RNA sequence: UAGUCCGGAUUGGAGUCUGCAACUCGACUCCAUGAAGUCGGAAUCGCUAGUAAUCGUGGAUCAGAAUGCCACGGUGAAUAC
RNA sequence: AUGCCC
RNA sequence: CGGCACGUAGCGCAGCCUGGUAGCGCACCGUCAUGGGGUGUCGGGGGUCGGAGGUUCAAAUCCUCUCGUGCCGACCA
């Protein structure tokens, strides 16, 4: 009920509450179970320290949280840096991977801005 | 007990003359060339609420009065009695139906109502700007033919009744305006 | 120290994933399962795969060349 | 509609019971056209509704119909400037239809586990004359009895 | 019965293919990320039966590039006083 | 019951 | 000259008494209704109080001084 640094959730199956980690989806928690050998129809409670230690050594074998943000804004950054196109596009907070704009952005200009 | 002069009242203030109390609207002081000074001073009989006009010559005047005007929350009427808790002295507040001046259909509950108390007893009510109520009887709003504005009477669950426009039903809560007495939206 | 202000606080045990139990007095009541302690956390041995630099050049003329 | 009266279809009554008017039911139920789900949640209701009330499942629906089932309801009519609601009887095919539809409403808006145990409740208060159905009846009962002075 | 094992937007990394050439600006895949959204105001649309509703499949155009368009079936209603 | 003008 | 009564949203007014929220109508913006305009319906945005300095924990409000305006009479010789 504590791996890579991030409280997991007890009443849930494992390969969701694995998910509940920032870089692990369905698939890497299920990767994960196998590695370990634990099953995946198990809740956290009732599980052996000592299982909850064998995950937590393969999440390790794994990226999370902190490394994770740190590279994702890392290249970001380095994006926003070089000024290439998907560079201004991220200063701008506009569609990166070729939207149209004229219409249909609300996700990256948030909410929308009345004229003044 | 506390005696005033004409030419010491300016607006605002609270008289007591004649055993009913006044309060100074508006207060114009006169003094002319070789004779008495004066003011013509526009009254608002705290009763009735109806203006009545005073000239009053620079000797005398009267006692100002206990009118005290302050937020008090509505709670409930019962029977004849509409009570109130200030929300700092906490008092059982009591007012008459006299003092409730059809300002009972504009009032439901809860109601921050600012009202003035003539010696510890309120005469008057104020309702607040907007109120929200509910319609209770109202007929749907079958457009039939209407080729222009149209609307619709609804009974409301004060017994205050209001134009609204078509598509309110009933389980509507609607914002009135108790100044007016008109509709101003449907409380989404 | 006054008497009785404060809450209990006892000896209390508390065994890592490292593998020791680190004695100590605290106010948890109970004994104490640790994961991660001082003498195991990769803060020694984190520094360079939690500062991740890599070199596009490198990786470039990895994926192809001349 | 305007120019000429036709002839209502036939539906073929259920497997279980064999009763037109369940068929209807399941029918109203029914959405998307899976006709297979809506039998399979009357079904799974209508057993659960026979344990709790004693009796076969038969009466038990239709003790919940007599219940539901309205006689007079209020269609508007708009004379003048102001619009009427003229209390009209109600042909029994269309008790029977509506009822099923306020019912299976209630059934819908209620808040259960899932849309069987939902409707078990809502046939049960309906047999003992509770629940968000026979509100509605009564409403519409009340409806034309207030304006009973038309015709 | 949770903003969830709903929702998939957005975004990072890594690739496949067509194509002299996918930066502006293709589709698609894997890993991660997990917005808004809890049934939608006034207002408004389609439908009378194999219809509406719902689910998939094909074609034209075309190297690639459809939630569109044109076709095909599967299930299959309510109601019309 | 309301319904003005191009 | 004083007394006096003001100065608040584009305009008209509240609030100020009794310091702790600036509101109300019209207007303004975007739909909807309409063949189109208007009426109408449904949504929204707007100033933070003429200016300065003090009282205070805190000032549109209480003080004081200014400035722009209104009304007042400035008489008996
Ligand atoms: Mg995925
Ligand atoms: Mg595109
Ligand atoms: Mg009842
Ligand atoms: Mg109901
Ligand atoms: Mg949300
Ligand atoms: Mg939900
Ligand atoms: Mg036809
Ligand atoms: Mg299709
Ligand atoms: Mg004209």
């Amino acid at each position: 009920a504590r791996i890579a640094g991030i409280n997991i959730p007890d009443h849930k199956h494992a390969v969701i509450a694995l998910t509940s980690i920032y870089g692990v989806g369905k698939t890497r928690s299920k990767a994960i179970l196998a590695a370990a050998g634990i099953a995946e129809d198990v809740k956290i409670s009732e599980l052996s320290e000592g299982q909850i230690d064998t995950l937590r050594d393969e999440v390790a074998k794994f990226v999370v949280e902190g490394d994770l943000r740190r590279e994702i804004s890392m290249s970001i950054k380095r994006l926003m840096d070089l000024g290439c196109y998907r560079g201004l596009r991220h200063r701008r907070g506009l569609p990166v991977r070729g939207q149209r704009t004229k219409t249909n952005a609300r996700t990256r200009k948030g909410p929308r801005k009345p004229i003044k | 007990m506390a005696t005033y002069y004409s030419n010491d009242f300016r607006a605002g203030l609270k008289i007591m003359l004649d055993g009913e109390p006044y309060a100074v609207e508006a207060s114009e002081f006169v003094k002319p060339g070789k004779g008495q000074a004066f003011a013509r001073v526009k009254l608002r009989r705290l009763l009735t609420g109806t203006r009545v006009e005073k000239t009053f010559k620079s000797t005398d005047s009267a006692e100002g009065a206990d009118v005290v005007d302050m937020n008090l929350t509505y709670l409930y009427n019962d029977g004849e009695f509409w009570h109130f808790m200030n929300n700092e002295t906490f008092e059982q507040l009591s007012a008459d139906a006299k003092a409730i001046g059809d300002n009972a259909k504009w009032l439901l509950d809860q109601a921050e109502c600012i009202v003035t108390l003539w010696n510890g007893q309120p005469i008057s009510v104020t309702p607040p700007n907007f109120v929200e109520l509910e319609i209770v009887d109202t007929d749907p709003g079958l457009k039939g033919d209407t080729a222009g504005t149209g609307g619709k009477p609804a009974t409301l669950s004060t017994g205050a009744v209001v134009k609204v426009p078509l598509f309110v039903q009933i389980g509507e809560v609607i914002k009135v305006d108790t100044r007016s007495g008109e509709y101003v939206s449907r409380v989404k | 120290m006054k008497k009785d202000i404060h809450p209990k606080y006892e000896e209390i045990t508390a065994s890592c994933s490292c593998g020791n139990v680190m004695k100590i007095r605290s106010t948890v009541g109970h004994d104490l399962n640790l994961d991660v302690c001082s003498k195991c956390h990769p803060f020694f041995t984190g520094k360079q795969r939690d500062v991740a630099t890599g070199g596009r050049v490198d990786r470039f003329n990895k994926r192809f060349n001349i | 509609p305007r120019r000429r009266v036709i002839g209502q279809r036939k539906i073929l009554p259920d497997p279980k019971f064999g009763s037109e008017l369940l068929a209807k039911f399941v029918n109203i139920l029914m959405v998307d056209g899976k006709k297979s789900t809506a039998e399979s949640i009357v079904y799974s209701a209508l057993e659960t509704l026979a344990q709790r009330s004693g009796k076969s499942e038969l009466e038990a629906f239709e003790v919940a119909l007599e219940n539901v089932r309205p006689t007079v309801e209020v269609k508007s009519r708009r004379v003048g400037g102001s619009t009427y609601q003229v209390p009209v009887e109600v042909r029994p095919v269309r008790r029977n239809a509506l009822a099923m539809r306020w019912i299976v409403e209630a059934a819908r808006k209620r808040g259960d586990k899932s849309m069987a145990l939902r409707l078990a409740n809502e046939l049960s208060d309906a047999a003992e004359n509770k629940g968000t159905a026979v509100k509605k009846r009564e409403d519409v009962h009340r409806m034309a009895e207030a304006n009973k002075a038309f015709a």
